[PDB]
């Protein structure tokens, strides 16, 4: 059905644990599109995660996964990966990969509204 | 200042999208037309255009690969297009190509250089002002097609005028407007391939201002970067607010003072105009000095060449309130900065 984000990889982990998630873009070209990760929490808000640019160059994270997470993209494989490490109850969230907009003329780079293709996410949830 | 008074990148020129799949920068013939119009205007105005005696820009969507100010000269990049090949039964009926067998156009590696059937002033050039848009246009390799398109024979321009310059430049190789077995064809949609595109400017000992171009299109942002090579002089520089590839090289005595009041605050575009929004409470916390590094928020400035006392303290500026302009004072050497207002 064309134009797709499905996520993989998602599961069940324990304290300072960690796994890597999966975005295998499909049904268009993402040499163009930035790529995002987004998480909603139990109960919570949406919540920014990573983002990486198309071409690298922009590697971004939130504070909350800083030196934890690590964003990676294979153009030539069409796919995006989240590598997640020293895994708290925290991050225990629905986790998302979005497409930025061509034409997001935003520094911030999260704005959900400069997002146009959605996945169905993956849950991830921590506890030993 | 007057970040205002400079326009956004692609105003003119236009901004690319993607429609099917695939990056097009026109896509109706007759727009295709005003496009060549456009890029004929370095012949006509110049490589630069004033804005207000002040301040020096480049043509909207011009590659420059070369700004020096030792020679007074520049050197233009890479801006190509597909070459034609077989046709047959080539005539010119009433000014018009006409063919039986109409010629195809192929991605094979011979292109054809737009800018090489260009007559522009490259040398000798006037760069007095202290005033410089930094270019806004990366290497490119331009697809094309045509399509069936009935009475735009009709059609004549400074667009037309070059697109026949090129085809009469390239003999055989390139056809935009021609009639083929049953109708007329013409050149309908313009598909850019942005490539890496390094601009190096080479410095003189005055002082010199560049503003980074507000450029919205981050695809298009990132395949540029600006090399400076300093000759012991006095550097200003404007960032937008988007994360630039950025290098500096460094010369004995060599004064930097960096503009960073589009990294410290939100920025947005309203009415195709920047918009300043409010200043990043705990910016600093984004601020890390590496050797031979500044990251400020996300923006990245690296440095090359020799550091040391006369060339190691580099002055980023902006304004933590309306009437307060902060000073962060970095030293390169012992990475460490200090915080002052004036």
């Amino acid at each position: 059905s064309q134009v797709q984000l499905v996520e993989s990889g998602g599961g069940l982990v324990q304290p300072g644990g960690s796994l890597r998630l999966s975005c295998e873009a499909s049904g268009f070209t993402l040499d163009y599109y930035g790529i995002g990760w987004f998480r909603q929490p139990p109960g919570k808000e949406r919540e920014a995660v990573s983002y990486i640019s198309a071409s690298a160059r922009t590697i971004l994270y939130a504070d909350s996964v800083k030196g934890r997470f690590t964003i990676s993209r294979d153009n030539a494989k069409n796919a995006v990966y989240l590598q997640m490490n020293s895994l708290k109850r925290e991050d225990t969230a629905v986790y998302y990969c979005a497409r930025r907009r061509f034409s997001a003329s935003s520094v911030n780079r999260w704005l959900a509204d400069d997002y146009d293709v959605w996945g169905r996410g993956t849950q991830v949830a921590v506890s030993s | 200042f007057s970040i205002l008074l400079v326009p956004l990148a692609g105003i003119s020129a236009g901004i690319p999208s993607l429609v099917n799949n695939e990056l097009v920068l026109r896509d109706k013939a007759t727009k295709v037309v005003d496009y060549f119009k456009h890029v004929s205007l370095v012949e006509t105005e110049g490589v630069f255009t004033l804005l207000d005696d002040k301040v020096m820009m480049p043509q909207d969507d011009l590659v420059i690969s070369e700004i020096d100010f030792n020679n007074n000269s520049i050197v233009l990049g890479k801006c190509e297009i597909w070459r034609m090949e077989g046709g047959s039964g080539h005539t010119v009926t009433d000014d018009i190509d006409h063919f039986f067998s109409a010629p195809s156009i192929t991605y094979r590696e011979p292109h054809l250089s737009i800018y090489d059937v260009l007559e522009v002033q490259k040398e000798e050039l006037d760069l007095s002002k202290d005033l410089m848009v930094l270019p806004n246009a990366p290497n490119r390799v331009f697809a094309w097609e045509t399509g069936w398109t009935p009475g735009l024979r009709s059609l004549e321009n400074d667009g037309t005028k070059l697109l026949d310059r090129i085809r009469d430049n390239y003999e055989g190789e390139f056809y935009w407007r021609y009639f083929a077995f049953i109708a007329d064809a013409l050149i309908t949609t313009l598909k850019p391939r942005y490539e890496d595109t390094n601009i190096r400017i080479n410095l003189d000992s005055n002082t010199r201002s560049f503003i980074v171009p507000i450029i919205t299109t981050e695809y298009i942002r990132e395949k540029l970067s600006y090399s400076f090579y300093g000759s012991g002089g006095t550097y200003a520089l404007s960032l937008s607010q988007y994360n630039m590839g950025i290098n500096i090289e460094l010369s004995e005595s060599d004064v930097w003072i960096i503009d960073v009041d589009n990294v410290v605050r939100d920025v947005t575009i309203e009415s195709d105009k920047i918009k300043k929004g409010d200043l990043i409470e705990g910016i600093l916390s984004t601020l890390s000095i590496e050797e031979n590094k500044i990251i400020l928020n996300s923006h990245e400035i690296n440095f090359s060449g020799e550091v040391n006392g006369s060339n190691g303290f580099v002055s980023l500026t902006f304004s933590i309130l309306e009437g307060i302009n902060a000073i962060i004072e970095v030293d390169l050497l012992s990475k460490s900065y200090k915080l002052l207002i004036s």
